């Protein structure tokens, strides 16, 4: 009967809005006690059934139903007040159900006891703690209902620890949005699974009318995770946040909103965020029009917009689309209008900002128009002479004259001459300008043919008198001249090693930066056996700078230069993956984060790119874990041991090769077969104890393949007979350990 | 559907039985390394001169 109705609603969903009639014919009665009754037949059923879903949306979907009308009937409180009972329970879906109904059917009005309000608080704030995910899940949605602090912070502490996603999705979905709660969100754009990432920018920032309410680093940082995403779901949902919501609240006006990005001090966000939209809104990318009008009332914003268009229709290939770009003629008088502004100080870091997007645009173009070409080069030629521009503006002015300069020995004649006059000037800020100049110059050309003349001119005349000078900013300025002339003659670069291990070891954390990358460069750029006379004492400043984590800018630069040491040059690989690889984990340098960044690229890219450095990380693995284990016993220890042997594990994994012409990768040895011999032979300097023991314990986790020659895993075999001589005491789990080894080696000798 | 689930709402329940009346790992709070920030093309480019 009334239990029946409910019982056929178990198969569809259709049919619901028919049975709620038949069943508001029977409310005059064991009306009540029946559902109930149904209810408790909700219980038993655990999670997975599709239908105990289909009968609660039809209990729900009548209840609604009978609100209007007929309100006389309170049925939301006896229920409650029966199935709350149930929220101290030992099966889990007893538990579990309860706070399912319970959330669903709170949902349906809002107008509840006080009493009834207090004791649901009080007895589901212990279930969010609750044992099982599932509880939890179904948990915040019910407490959720009551919100409005301790309410909330709960939320923000499950959302934030929760080692769930489906139930940090939860909490993330129904939280209250406000300053308070907003930073916690927002750290979920960087959650690890993508749906909780995506969810973010599809559903809960939409909740925030407005885009403008976020401070300017807000909106900054938002972009920046969300359109860089790894995940292609978690971008797109970030670009249409952007580019169908926030262009709404600036007035469909793409300007507005890029003057609320801050786009002078967050270009590479802004650029970004221009390019995304239009990868959305790709009909406004023929929308833009940029008349006479527009470039000479450029603003920071404006200028960006054209670059970035510019840069876009470039790589798409949009060539219809460039025609709208000014000519070099009319883009030599539009920098031209712009120096102007610079005289003024109320508009001179915008107009930075804005000559830059114009130098990037003729950095662009592939100028065959002579006429043009001399003018801008005559502009350029003219600015550097006689203007003091910003350091920031030095390098693309004098970038772009190199593109237009027909070869390299006219950029050098003609920068020489530059500088030569704006140094007649002076005879600090006059020489510091020459230098930099100088700076710029070395960084533009690539051999030193046919310049000879050129170096020694500039070596004599400006880097040399620099380098001794007693001021200290005109020194460090003529060393970085010099490391760069050092790039264009190994000869030269030989002859300086000296003095650059001199002002590693006397000299300041600047100067001892100088030589990292001064000496790195000259081994990628010169090659390796040319130095090989100061081999120890290069090596000994990579190590001395990868163990100061006090220095976080020059640990993390040490550790650079070992990570493109080894992939470019292969230089001594065994001598340094093992310092590395034991920094890498080390819980001094935990705190630096761009150090963890740098080898966290690097170890990934060495490991899967060839067989043979996988091979070297068995060969230091051992003896690398060891010395972390020490280490590490001076908060739990145990368990991030565990996480880095399984990383080291992972690198040395063969079948984690990214892969790309090899005939003879017949007989080469598997590297996990291979550090099951190094661990065997490690296991007597091990100490007895957790050391010896977690030793063994990676044997169960290698992965051995079972097509190998017979002879590597009768060699194998030795090793473990030679260890085994040793008469270790050993607990059972080792015992176990060895023996399930030993029989996997025996069986696929067999096969 | 093929798959029935299936539910006989006429089954004998005992209440009291199923009312018969926390968790502490709970570290890398669940959110991806920092790797978005090192540009991969820097490891190949010199320090000095990245645009070479």
């Amino acid at each position: 009967s009334c239990i029946q109705i409910i019982s056929s609603s178990q198969t569809s969903i259709a049919g619901h809005r028919k049975l709620c009639n038949k069943l508001f014919t029977l409310r005059t009665q064991g009306f009540e006690t029946d559902i109930l009754r149904a209810l408790n037949i909700i219980l038993t059923v655990k999670k997975g059934n599709s239908n105990a879903d289909r009968v609660l949306r039809f209990l729900v979907t009548f209840v609604n139903y009978l609100q209007q009308k007929d309100p006389e009937i309170d049925i939301v409180q006896p229920i409650l007040k029966h199935i709350l009972r149930g929220l101290d329970a030992k099966d889990k879906t007893v538990r579990y159900r309860c706070c399912q109904i319970i959330a669903r059917v709170v949902n349906c009005v809002k107008e509840i006891d006080d009493d009834l309000y207090n004791t649901l608080k009080e007895k589901l704030l212990s279930r969010v703690l609750d044992r099982e995910s599932i509880v939890r899940l179904e948990a915040v949605v019910a407490l959720s209902r009551l919100q409005e602090n301790d309410v909330r912070n709960i939320l923000l502490f499950l959302l934030q620890n929760d080692p769930s996603s489906e139930v940090r999705r939860s909490v993330l979905l129904n939280i209250e949005v406000s300053n308070s709660t907003l930073p916690f969100i927002l750290e979920r754009a960087r959650d690890v699974d993508a749906a909780n990432r995506k969810c973010v920018y599809a559903r809960v920032l939409p909740k925030i009318g407005d885009f403008r309410y976020l401070s300017i680093k807000k909106r900054v940082r938002i972009l920046k995770w969300g359109l860089n995403d790894r995940d292609e779901s978690v971008e797109k949902a970030a670009a249409d946040m952007l580019a169908y919501q926030w262009i709404e609240n600036a007035d469909n006006n793409l300007l507005e909103l890029l003057e609320r990005l801050d786009v002078s001090n967050n270009s590479d966000v802004a650029v970004l965020a221009i390019k995304k939209f239009f990868d959305v809104r790709v009909d406004s990318l023929s929308q833009l029009e940029f008349p006479e009008q527009f470039w000479l009332e450029l603003t920071a914003e404006s200028s960006l917009l054209a670059r970035t268009f510019n840069e876009i229709c470039i790589e798409k290939n949009y060539t219809d689309l460039l025609d709208k770009m000014p000519e070099v003629v009319q883009l030599t008088y539009y920098i031209e209008r712009q120096y102007v502004s610079l005289r003024d100080k109320s508009s001179y870091d915008e107009s930075c900002f804005i000559i830059e997007q114009l130098l990037y645009i003729g950095l662009s173009q592939d100028m065959v128009d002579e006429i043009g070409r001399r003018k801008l080069l005559k502009s350029l030629t003219n600015s550097l002479s006689t203007m003091a521009l910003p350091d920031s503006l030095i390098s693309l002015h004098i970038e772009l004259l190199r593109k237009l300069c027909s070869s390299e020995n006219d950029f050098c004649s003609l920068l020489v001459e530059i500088i030569t006059e704006v140094f007649e000037q002076g005879h600090a800020f006059n020489e510091l300008r020459c230098l930099s100049y100088v700076q710029c110059l070395f960084e533009n050309i690539t051999s030193s043919l046919n310049e000879n003349l050129y170096m020694v001119d500039m070596l004599k005349t400006l880097i040399i008198p620099a380098v001794r000078s007693h001021d200290l900013p005109i020194r460090e300025k003529g060393l970085e001249c010099l490391s760069l002339v050092c790039l264009l003659n190994a000869d030269l670069a030989f002859e300086n090693v000296p003095l650059y291990l001199h002002c590693y070891e006397k000299g300041s954390v600047v100067l001892k930066c100088t030589a990292i990358r001064t000496l790195t460069d000259m081994l990628i750029q010169h090659g390796k056996a040319k130095f090989t006379e100061y081999e120890d004492a290069i090596s000994s400043i990579l190590f001395e700078a990868l163990g100061e984590f006090e220095n976080a800018e020059l640990q993390t630069l040490g550790a650079e230069a070992i990570a493109k040491l080894l992939v470019i040059l292969h230089y001594r690989d065994e001598l340094f993956l093992k310092p590395l690889i034991i920094q890498y984990f080390e819980p001094n340098t935990v705190d630096n984060h761009a150090l963890r960044q740098v080898l966290g690229y690097f170890f990934p890219v060495y490991a899967f790119g060839a067989h043979e450095n996988q091979w070297r990380i068995a060969t230091i693995f051992c003896d690398a874990l060891l010395s972390l284990l020490e280490i590490y016993r001076d908060d739990d220890v145990q368990l991030s041991i565990g996480h880095i042997a399984q990383q080291m594990l992972d690198w040395t994994d063969n079948e984690k090769l990214y892969e790309r012409g090899d005939d003879y990768i017949a007989l080469n040895h598997n590297v996990h077969l291979h550090l099951a011999n190094m661990i065997f032979e490690s296991l007597p300097n091990a100490s007895e104890g957790k050391e010896r023991k977690f030793m063994i314990s990676l044997l169960g986790k290698l992965k051995i393949p079972t097509d190998l020659p017979s002879s590597d895993y009768q060699r194998t075999k030795r090793k473990l007979e030679t260890y085994e001589s040793h008469g270790f005491t050993m607990d059972s789990t080792s015992l176990s350990i060895l023996a399930k080894f030993e029989r996997m080696l025996l069986q696929n000798e067999e096969a | 559907r093929e798959l029935d689930n299936a539910i006989d709402f006429l089954q004998e329940v005992d209440v009291e039985a199923l009312f018969t009346p926390k968790l502490s790992h709970w570290h890398n709070r669940c959110l991806l390394p920092d790797d978005y920030q090192y540009d991969s093309k820097r490891l190949l480019q010199l320090f000095l001169k990245p645009k070479m």
